[PDB]
DNA sequence: CAGTTGTGCTATGA
DNA sequence: GCACAACTG
């Protein structure tokens, strides 16, 4: 897990910036477009790589308007959830359904229903929890995940997980 | 005014291929569509608003390109699918030469 | 060879009959592009537009409908080199100012 | 049908002339690979006349006392005389001049003169002559050398094609053919010195000038000669109006490549 | 080379490409009374060799497609026993050039 | 799959449709209030302006030259000769 | 405009098949272990395991505030609020997800130091296995080759128990202190 | 004009062409497209989701499309689809459905001849997609028995067993839209005498063409993807949608449905009728008449003007214009819409030749300037102008028309509230008037030559007629016995430089037709040169002085 | 192999 | 209003 991409953009510069300051410009573009970015692709495209060797290329003129296309290819920090992965996150939200565990740029949430019988909600507790004859997990609490599945949502990338199976759960 | 065959000829004689552009599109037909880039087909539902771009079929909600075609092609286009034609239309080649 | 030969002779005398004069040139491009094929082809729809052209070229002389029908069921790919094809697709066509490509270089950018 | 035929034909950036599937038609354009306007129909002098009044007009031997150039024609002449080095060049261009007649007379059989090249040399000498001021009375200061190797020198710099390699290189020399017999035949050492009256100056100026001249008249590529040519043979025939087929029924005859014609001939 | 006076059967005619790679030509007397390679109209032809032919494709970046051609049942093609794929140089004299090189290619 | 500078063979004169297409593009530019790398003596038209540009060699543009084959050559204004 | 890679592939008109991905290791199209590199070179995966993903954006940031300051010429808690500040200095800050993420790895990174992370990474990258499985074991914390194994269940029959077993011990003695 | 999209904007490369498969039909169907009945929710004013609107496209201009919701100059439309009740051929495909059963076997679906035929592998061999098909179709057609074993490659004695089926093929013949086979039998050896005559039913070609090999059909011209030979048969019909057929909608209360929404619902009836049939007490005969007429509807709807002779006419007599019909050159999409169009920023009028003019330039009619217009950017270099030009507004001739700001949106000059009070920003366009000196296309039909089509400089003048220099006259064949004269106005910087710097008059002047020039002194010029320049001819100091000064570059000497 | 029927076009703008 | 083109006899 946690990967670094080959990848290239392709921003179109309007003649005003046909200045000196351009590599300057388009390399801002690039950070402003792909760094925070999150695709289904490749996941969060978290941050970019090498900014003093990013390969502007050449640009090229579009006809009818003014306005310069360039393929800008750069390299970057990805993260990209897989189904079946074991994460260490931290529980955020926690309610009567179950827990969501923060795993980097993403959140894991973990089914009343995906952990064993033996814990149960504690709606009776500030902050809200789930108890078990020996462990308890409230907000800021530390969890190994297994990721049942992934659901690829526009800006993010969501996830359910299991804390049901061995060596997973409260750590 | 008939901007027509013989009038299009004398530009290609000329080498004005912007000048004939404009012609044929800014100063006419010109029109935007959205065509799916598996199948080649204006099959597109561009809720440009939501920014939601689907071709439903095709499943596809990312590979989505726009276009600046005669609105007059855009209709051949749709004429040629009512006849069982695809008339796929490609952004990028496989060819060389 | 002979029949280029010939073909422009017979082409010519058309012309200068008439007391005309034509460029040797444009003639020579006519009878040659007749000529090329192997054999003699004609400027027909039996002709030229029976070639291995892009299909919406095609069409835009003659057989329309029957090329563009052939070209779905025959999963023809055109290349959209043809003038043609970019007039059809509203696009600029690789004629004279369309024969090359502009690009800005930021190094003589930054010189300048 | 003529436009639609021809379309996408246009000159390429090797000088080639191809089609929308790139299949040459004319591997170099017209053959010569020259933009039509700036064509002129000029004299291959080099072409008829006598033998006898080719090299009245031609012929230097600088060895023959009767036959060398006068030193009232260069400051040279006096010195000239004799030299056995510099007849070697004489020579040469003789040879060559005599070379270019009998390929003339191969080219054009019915010994027709004039055709339409680029160059109009006789307005360059024109012009040399106006501009300098050209003494017609007093020698010139010109070389053998100078003019023998500075019109061989001018022949190199004709470029029409420009790869490096046999092919391209012959494909060159083929182009620039009949051109070079054209500028051959004017620029001779006789001609130069006895007919222009031409001194270093004004001839070196002639020279440079024909260079640019002639490369100002090859072809641009991205030239759209498909429509060009159709439109040149199309507009013609809108204009018109043994007794064998002509006019358009002929011309009808002829694009359709009929098969069963109005006036079939031999000519025996 | 066959020189046939008036025919050969279809019989016959049959075992000409029998005996391969050993090629055989017909060639009917009467053609053969005239050469053609000797009319006003008729250029040089010249064939190439697998080398020269790789040249000509190489500089001037072609495929064989995109070469003007020559049939090979051509009387010059015929003349010279060309084969399928083998190309010609043409040498044509110009009155806009003196001298042109065309290419053809068999069929 | 472009030709490296040393080995390009087009001409090394600029084509009536490059320099059409040169002027073109830059007075476009310079009206679309981009930088003019020249200084504008009095010049208003952005025509006017491109061709002070391409007299001075300061159009910082490259021709990208095709070949049938698909390969290319590019070239700069700067060193293209305008004898045009 | 999105965002493109190296690969390639032109799949016309054939829409799917779109294979499930799992750690049956079974990832992407895009995540391959053969791939592409800008320079068209065929070069392996490249995944990271937190504190190896720590020091990569940490120096990445700190290159790219030398060269934002260049062009304008003309301990865990209290790292934290070290790499919060480089961030309001190199990026978006509207970028809310590489705020979490380093948060994140600050807490998480089993190794603080580069020495250690390397040598870490060359303990691992000797194993022969693939970049997600070394690279979760440098992630994820564990004690039995049965611990390993459960977790990074790809493992499998890949390596021996014991083998598995001696890296744990060695990756147990590199984990840095707070 | 349209709005902004995020889309990546790019050039269409290729256009690969192909055939529906049904499944794709239906995937890329909005609706279906189930009855005739156009819109009115039961006489109620609104489309009815059943026919042209069941999600598809949108008539109204008010209310925006049912999927997407963009609205009219924006939706595309989207397509929708009728499932047929049975299989029915595409008219265009008709013969080379012939073709191939004339090469497969009509049973087995294996291709007649094969590898093992000499002649045959020499036609397999053909590079070319067409041509090798049509070799093929010229060998297969002769042969009449679908082979189970062929003398072997090697010896005729001891023969190979290549595909199974032993069935002998049919006599294909067209029978307009129908497809007849005539087997011979074998009857004692003898028999045909008296052959089996049967109609070919689309659903039996179908499954012969469903059952042809990939590497079989691949040997024929299809393609295994794009165009397999069962989709030349249509099993799913696509529904154009409301922009391919618009109701001309006249007045509220009033209807106008296309030619082509009257066909499709022809199709619609006919396949209703086609279905109840059938799975209701079929009498079979009925049947095969409820086909028949669906088989007509789908054939005409597509081509009209066929062989068999009754062309599908609306009650008025007047025949239903096809598709096919709609492509077919000089007007006609391909020919009338797009080799050729109706232009904007054009201008027509009578030309009347003026020997003040310059030869480069063109005399614009006044009230002809005033209509015509330039977009220009609000730059540093023009602002002022600009301004006072937008001041001086539509009516003065030095004027302007519209003001667009960066929202896209247009200023009318001639009504805007703020028309007078009006502030340009850099980067704003101005839609100023054709002024003096601009460069203009002017031309003279037919235009048979590059000559006909030239560049000019803008002079506005007064009177109705375009001026032009006498010498001029030739290139574009005008005559002022009552000629007209068109104009175009090139709207960008990139288009103005294209006309001044390929196109102008001055360049024209030499022309490559036939080496020489094109232009020379006419007329009453010619006639009077001679005059002055005859030996006999002096002129005394005063007209001297006169002849000087009207020369503009006379050096005062 | 030859005979008849079969096919697709017929200038540009007002 | 004609000029091949292709299927059938
Ligand atoms: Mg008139
Ligand atoms: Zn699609
Ligand atoms: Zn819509
Ligand atoms: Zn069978």
């Amino acid at each position: 897990m946690f990967f670094i991409k080959d990848l290239s953009l392709n921003i179109t510069l309007h003649p005003s910036f046909f200045g000196p300051r351009m590599k300057q410009y388009l390399k801002t573009k690039l950070l402003e477009e792909v760094e925070g970015s999150c695709t289904g692709k490749f996941g969060y495209i978290l941050c970019v790589l090498d900014y003093d060797n990013i390969d502007i290329q050449r640009g090229r003129i579009l006809p009818t308007d003014g306005s310069a296309e360039f393929n800008v290819k750069y390299r970057a920090v990805v993260f990209k959830p897989f189904k079946g992965e074991v994460v260490d996150g931290t529980v955020v939200s926690c309610s009567q359904h179950g827990f969501e565990v923060q795993v980097g740029p993403m959140k894991v949430f973990v089914t009343k229903h995906l952990m064993p019988q033996d814990l149960t909600f504690n709606a009776g507790s500030n902050p809200p929890s789930y108890q078990s004859s020996e462990d308890v997990i409230t907000i800021k609490s530390r969890i190994r995940v297994k990721i049942e599945g992934c659901i690829s949502q526009v800006s993010s990338i969501h996830a359910i997980g299991s804390i049901k199976e061995d060596y997973l759960g409260a750590i | 005014l008939r901007f027509g065959e013989m009038e299009r000829d004398c530009m290609i004689a000329h080498g004005a291929a912007s000048f004939l552009k404009e012609r044929l599109m800014e100063a006419s037909d010109a029109f935007r569509v959205h065509i799916c880039g598996i199948c080649g087909l204006m099959t597109v539902i561009a809720k440009l608003n939501h920014n939601q771009f689907e071709c439903k079929g095709c499943d596809n909600k990312i590979d989505i390109y726009q276009i600046h075609i005669p609105y007059a092609a855009k209709l051949l286009f749709q004429e040629l699918m009512a006849m069982n034609i695809t008339p796929r239309l490609y952004t990028d080649r496989s060819r060389d030469f | 060879e002979a029949g280029r030969a010939a073909l422009y002779k017979e082409v010519y005398n058309v012309i200068a009959s008439d007391g005309s004069y034509v460029n040797y040139r444009h003639m020579a491009l006519l009878v040659d592009v007749m000529t090329t094929q192997g054999g003699l082809t004609s400027v027909t729809r039996h002709g030229f537009n029976r070639s291995n052209t892009g299909a919406l070229m095609r069409c835009s002389f003659e057989e329309t409908v029957e090329i563009l029908f052939e070209a779905g069921a025959s999963a023809e790919l055109d290349d959209c080199r043809g003038v043609s094809e970019n007039v059809i697709l509203g696009q600029m066509a690789p004629i004279g100012t369309g024969a090359f490509d502009v690009m800005i270089d930021e190094e003589s950018l930054v010189k300048y | 049908r003529l436009v639609k035929a021809l379309e996408d034909i246009m000159v390429h950036y090797d000088n080639t002339t191809r089609n929308s599937l790139g299949n040459v038609i004319q591997f170099i354009y017209g053959e010569d690979g020259m933009d039509a306007a700036h064509i002129e129909k000029q004299s291959l002098d080099t072409i008829g006349g006598s033998d006898a009044a080719f090299e009245k007009r031609y012929r230097v031997d600088l060895l023959n006392t009767d036959h060398t150039l006068d030193p009232s024609l260069l400051e040279s002449g006096s010195e000239i005389l004799g030299d056995l080095k510099l007849q070697v060049l004489l020579d040469e261009e003789y040879k060559q001049l005599v070379k270019d007649r009998k390929f003339l007379r191969e080219v054009f059989v019915d010994g027709e003169a004039n055709w339409p090249l680029p160059v109009n040399i006789r307005r360059i000498i024109q012009n040399a002559q106006q501009t300098f001021h050209i003494d017609h009375t007093k020698p010139s200061d010109l070389t053998i050398k100078d003019i023998v190797l500075g019109v061989k020198d001018l022949q190199e710099n004709l470029l029409v094609l420009r790869g490096k390699n046999e092919i391209i290189q012959n494909a060159q020399r083929d182009a620039v053919t009949l051109f070079c017999c054209l500028l051959r035949s004017r620029l001779a050492t006789r001609r130069v010195l006895q007919e222009y009256r031409l001194t270093k100056q004004a001839f070196d100026w002639v020279l440079s000038n024909i260079e640019a001249q002639f490369l100002r008249s090859v072809v641009h590529p991205g030239e759209m000669v498909g429509v060009l040519a159709a439109q040149s043979i199309g507009e013609p025939a809108t204009q018109m109006t043994k007794k064998v087929t002509s006019g358009v029924p002929r011309l009808k005859e002829i694009l359709n490549v009929a098969k069963n014609m109005k006036t079939p001939s031999l000519t025996v | 080379i066959f020189v046939y006076q008036n025919n050969i059967t279809p019989s016959a005619m049959k075992l000409v490409p029998s005996i391969p790679p050993a090629t055989i030509e017909t060639f009917n007397e009467a053609a053969l009374v005239v050469n053609i390679t000797h009319h006003e109209l008729v250029p040089k032809h010249i064939r190439l060799s697998s080398d020269e032919k790789r040249e000509l494709l190489k500089r001037y970046r072609l495929k064989e497609s995109q070469l003007p051609r020559i049939q090979r049942a051509d009387p010059v093609a015929l003349y010279l026993g060309l084969k399928r794929g083998e190309v010609v140089k043409i040498i044509r004299k110009s009155e806009t050039s003196g001298r042109y090189a065309s290419y053809r290619i068999c069929m | 799959k472009a030709i490296p500078k040393d080995q390009r063979a087009t001409t090394p004169y600029m084509t009536k449709y490059e320099r059409a297409r040169i002027l073109g593009t830059r007075a476009l530019q310079i009206s679309m209030n981009a930088p003019v790398f020249v200084d504008l003596e009095g010049e208003t038209d952005p025509l006017r302006i491109a061709m002070k540009e391409l007299a001075e060699k300061k159009i910082p543009l490259v021709i990208r030259r095709y070949l049938p084959d698909g390969s290319f050559e590019d070239w700069s204004v700067e060193e293209l000769i305008v004898d045009l | 405009v999105s965002t493109s890679t190296f690969q390639t592939r032109r799949r016309r008109l054939k829409k799917v098949e779109e294979e499930e991905n799992a750690a049956t290791l079974q990832l992407g199209q895009e995540f391959q272990l053969k791939q592409i590199n800008h320079q068209g070179e065929e070069e392996e995966l490249i995944a990271l395991n937190l504190s190896e993903a720590r020091l990569v954006i940490k120096e990445a940031l700190v290159e790219r505030r030398r060269a934002f300051k260049r062009s304008q010429k003309k301990t865990r808690e209290k790292e934290l609020e070290s790499i919060d500040v480089l961030l309001e200095q190199t990026t978006g800050g509207n970028n809310k997800d590489l705020k979490n993420t380093m948060q994140y790895l600050t807490n998480f990174s089993r190794f603080r130091d580069q020495e250690t992370v390397g040598a870490v990474i060359q303990l691992l990258k000797s194993t022969g296995l693939h970049p997600f499985e070394v690279a979760q074991l440098g992630s994820l914390a564990c004690d039995t080759a049965d611990e390993a194994k459960t977790l990074i269940p790809s493992l499998n029959n890949k390596i021996s128990d014991d083998e598995l077993e001696r890296i744990l011990k060695e990756l147990s003695n590199l984990e840095t202190l707070y | 004009g349209q709005q902004y999209s995020s889309a990546p904007l790019r050039t269409v490369k290729e256009v690969q062409f192909g055939l529906f498969s049904p499944e794709e039909v239906r995937a890329i169907s909005v609706a279906k497209i189930r009855f005739p009945e156009t819109m009115d929710e039961t006489q109620t004013r609104a489309k009815i989701g059943g026919l042209n609107d069941p999600r598809l496209g949108s008539i109204d201009r008010n209310l925006k499309c049912q999927t997407c919701q963009e609205g009219m100059n924006e939706c595309p439309g989207h397509f929708g689809h009728i499932d047929l009740a049975k299989p029915v051929f595409h008219v265009g495909f008709i013969a080379k459905i012939k073709k191939v059963c004339e090469c497969v076997c009509m049973h087995c679906g294996k291709l007649l001849l094969d590898e093992h035929n000499e002649l045959m592998r020499q036609a397999l061999a053909i590079k070319d997609s067409k041509k090798r098909f049509a070799a093929i179709w010229t060998l297969c057609k002769t042969k009449m028995v679908c082979e189970t074993d062929v003398p072997s490659e090697d010896d005729p004695t001891q023969l190979v067993s290549r595909g199974g089926c032993g069935n002998t093929q049919p006599t294909i013949r067209k029978d307009g839209l129908k497809l007849v086979g005539s087997w011979k039998k074998d009857r004692a050896t003898g028999d045909a005498d008296e052959p089996e005559l049967r109609v070919l039913s689309t659903e039996e070609i179908l499954n012969i063409f469903k059952h042809i090999s990939v590497k079989d059909f691949t040997s024929l011209g299809f393609n295994e993807v794009f165009s397999r030979p069962e989709w030349m048969i249509l099993t799913c019909l696509p529904v154009p949608p409301p922009p391919v057929r618009p109701s001309i909608s006249f007045n509220e209360s009033q209807r106008g449905e296309d030619d082509l929404t009257f066909k499709l619902a022809d199709i619609l009836k006919a396949n209703i009728s086609l279905e109840t049939l059938e799975h209701n007490g079929a009498p079979h005969h009925a049947i095969e008449e409820a086909e028949s007429l669906l088989q007509f509807h789908v054939a005409t709807y597509m081509d009209n003007d066929i062989a068999g002779q009754p062309q599908a006419l609306q009650k008025s007599g007047r025949p239903v214009k096809s598709i096919r019909a709609r492509l077919k050159g000089k007007e006609g999409r391909i020919r009338g819409n797009l080799m050729g169009k109706r232009v904007d920023f054009s201008a027509r009028t009578v030309i009347s030749g003026d020997p003040n003019l310059e030869l480069d330039q063109v005399g614009v009619p006044k009230s002809i300037a005033k209509t015509l217009t330039y977009p220009e950017v609000v730059t540093p270099y023009n602002i002022d102008r600009l301004t006072q030009l937008v001041r001086n507004g539509p009516n003065e001739h030095p004027g302007a028309k519209y003001v667009i700001r960066d929202s896209g949106d247009r200023i009318d000059l001639r009504y805007s509230k703020r028309a007078g009070d009006i502030q340009l920003q850099y980067g704003w366009k101005v839609e100023r008037h054709i002024m003096d000196n601009d460069p203009v296309l002017f031309n003279r039909q037919p235009s048979l030559h590059k000559m006909s089509m030239m560049a000019h400089r803008v002079k506005v003048i007064p009177y109705s007629t375009f001026r032009l220099n006498l010498s001029v006259t030739s290139p574009y064949n005008a005559d002022f016995d009552g000629d007209e004269m068109n104009l175009h106005v090139p709207q960008s910087e990139e288009t103005r430089a294209e006309l001044s710097q390929l196109c102008a008059v001055p360049l024209q002047i030499v022309s490559p037709q036939s080496n020489k020039p094109c232009m020379g002194i006419v007329q009453d010029t010619l006639c009077g040169i001679r005059k002055l320049t005859l030996r006999d001819t002096f002129i005394e100091l005063d007209q001297v002085l006169n002849m000087l000064y009207w020369v503009p570059d006379w050096d005062g000497v």
